[PDB]
């Protein structure tokens, strides 16, 4: 649903992640491929080694779809329309996967942002990217 | 918990250097803040209206303090997380009633806090590593389901 | 999300549920308190033994808050709107719960309806659940 | 495992008059089709294009033939399903990579295979009792992710 106090978090906390917005996509990643080793039969195709320039241009595609998310935040259904098709149908991701990136995803942010990553923006951060989690997984429902 | 000397090295030289007092509060508090159901298991705290209450409710703060310890505790009898905890378990689960996927939220609530108090200190192998002790742990409680 | 397809299979297996709606949505329940013991932590003022006349006639708010969704499919965001408050706000039932309770009532339709509860029913059905258990826990996100 | 006397008499009596050979394959089939990510599993078995396809290849009610195998062969060793699995567990695991959350989704879609094949004769408590099971199963192949 997300509220005006969250919108707010996630516009503010994603503004002061600016630049580094495509490092960050990356970090995510690796953290993934690391703690949960079953989320790679998805990426053969990818080099996993830690200097992988497939994993940082990757990362760079996940950081600019959730930029597109906050960037239109009231409609994300429509926006991210096309990642949903391309996730569900083509794809087959298992929707558990969208938990434990998510996760790495918010775990990558408070190691970057000690100052805002309080207890609230947490919260609201965690209710985005389900949101997000959400509409990529939606065109199974 | 298989932990091999890498991993072994990156969770005791980290929770050595750990806030044993805050940082267990830290997680507790979150917990009820990000996934408000779980309040519903602290009613006898006090106020929890607001995130700020929360995170100074003093009954909180001793709870979560009580919690880090059984860590310290299970992370120091790694061999054995299904006898430590059997306690434990009985007492959360024919007792508490909470659901085994709510120990796995604190678990992960926790590696969020270590690595916002050690931020680039917790590299990616570090917190592979936790992981896997979190998950050790959320299956030792989740035990007496059985 | 739920396509037409979809939508006929719900309206369909609904229909042909009819009458007995609330005598189901009283088997589900128990099913679950049988199953899964856990979530009896809220119902205390009620009776689980199995001739309840509570469970029976909460059976009956539960089955007719599902026809009300299947008949304004299209919209129950804002029909199931208020059970939202309730469920989220006032009760904080945790969202495995949902979970839970949609997996035994599938398990009590194919216990009744032999006939129309072919693989893609079923599926039709899961989606179905998968929607209104994404509303009503919805005021979290 | 516990399953106490009245629950082993309610999983033997039902589980006694099943038929081993359709119902294996009604189950894995409904798998694919009502959890569609799954399929990504069994590229190698044809057309699953819709339920029809599905719920008619061969090599589909020839796996699902397997499977409830280890079942019966699990339900027959109750007392240890974690020697049992060993072996499954190493493949499904280090080898396969399915995630253990799926491993219940094919422990309830069977309780519904078995809903609708008995239905009024499986009862509330007849449920309640398989499903220890098949959770004492999901438990035995994630097993090996430790
Ligand atoms: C927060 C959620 C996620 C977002 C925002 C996201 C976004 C994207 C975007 C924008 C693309 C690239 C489109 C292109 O460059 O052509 C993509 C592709 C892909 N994503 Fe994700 N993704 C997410 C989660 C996942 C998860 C959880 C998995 C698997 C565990 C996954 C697997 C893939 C795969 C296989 C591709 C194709 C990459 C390739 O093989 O070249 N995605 N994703
Ligand atoms: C990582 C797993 C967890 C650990 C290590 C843990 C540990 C503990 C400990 C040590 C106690 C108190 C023991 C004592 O007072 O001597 C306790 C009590 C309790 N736990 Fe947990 N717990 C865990 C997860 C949870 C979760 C997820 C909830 C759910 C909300 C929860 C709810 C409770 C409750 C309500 C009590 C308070 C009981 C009282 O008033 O004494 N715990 N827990
Ligand atoms: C398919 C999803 C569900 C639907 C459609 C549903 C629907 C309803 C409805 C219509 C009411 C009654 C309103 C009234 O009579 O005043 C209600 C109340 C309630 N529901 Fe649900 N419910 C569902 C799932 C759950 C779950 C999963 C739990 C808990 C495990 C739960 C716990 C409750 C409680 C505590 C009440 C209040 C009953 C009382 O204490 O008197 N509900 N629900
Ligand atoms: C209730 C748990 C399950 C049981 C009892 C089970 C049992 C088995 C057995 C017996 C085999 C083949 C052994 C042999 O050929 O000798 C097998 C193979 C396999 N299982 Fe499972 N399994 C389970 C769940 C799953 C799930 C959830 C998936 C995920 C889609 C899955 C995917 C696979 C795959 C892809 C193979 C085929 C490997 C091959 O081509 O031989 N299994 N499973």
């Amino acid at each position: 649903v997300l509220s005006p106090a969250d919108k707010t978090n996630v516009k503010a906390a994603w503004g002061k992640v600016g630049a580094h917005a495509g490092e960050y996509g990356a970090e995510a990643l690796e953290r993934m491929f690391l703690s949960f080793p079953t989320t790679k039969t998805y990426f053969p195709h990818f080099d996993l080694s830690h200097g992988s320039a497939q994993v940082k241009g990757h990362g760079k595609k996940v950081a600019d779809a959730l930029t597109n998310a906050v960037a239109h935040v009231d409609d994300m259904p429509n926006a991210l329309s096309a990642l949903s098709d391309l996730h569900a149908h083509k794809l087959r991701v298992d929707p558990v996967n969208f938990k434990l990136l998510s996760h790495c995803l918010l775990v990558t942010l408070a190691a970057h942002l000690p100052a805002e990553f309080t207890p609230a923006v947490h919260a609201s951060l965690d209710k985005f990217l389900a949101s997000v989690s959400t509409v990529l997984t939606s065109k199974y429902r | 918990v298989h932990l091999t000397p890498e991993e072994k090295s990156a969770v005791t030289a980290l929770w050595g250097k750990v806030n044993v007092d805050e940082v267990g509060g830290e997680a507790l508090g979150r917990l009820l803040v990000v996934y408000p159901w779980t309040q519903r298991f602290f009613e006898s705290f006090g106020d929890l209206s607001t995130p700020d209450a929360v995170m100074g409710n003093p009954k909180v703060k001793a709870h979560g303090k009580k919690v880090l310890g059984a860590f310290s505790d299970g992370l120091a009898h790694l061999d054995n997380l299904k006898g430590t905890f059997a306690t434990l378990s009985e007492l959360h689960c024919d007792k508490l009633h909470v659901d085994p996927e709510n120990f796995r939220l604190l678990g992960n609530v926790l590696v969020c806090v270590l690595a916002h108090h050690f931020g680039k200190e917790f590299t990616p192998p570090v917190q592979a590593a936790y992981q896997k002790v979190v998950a050790g742990v959320a299956n030792a409680l989740a035990h007496k389901y059985h």
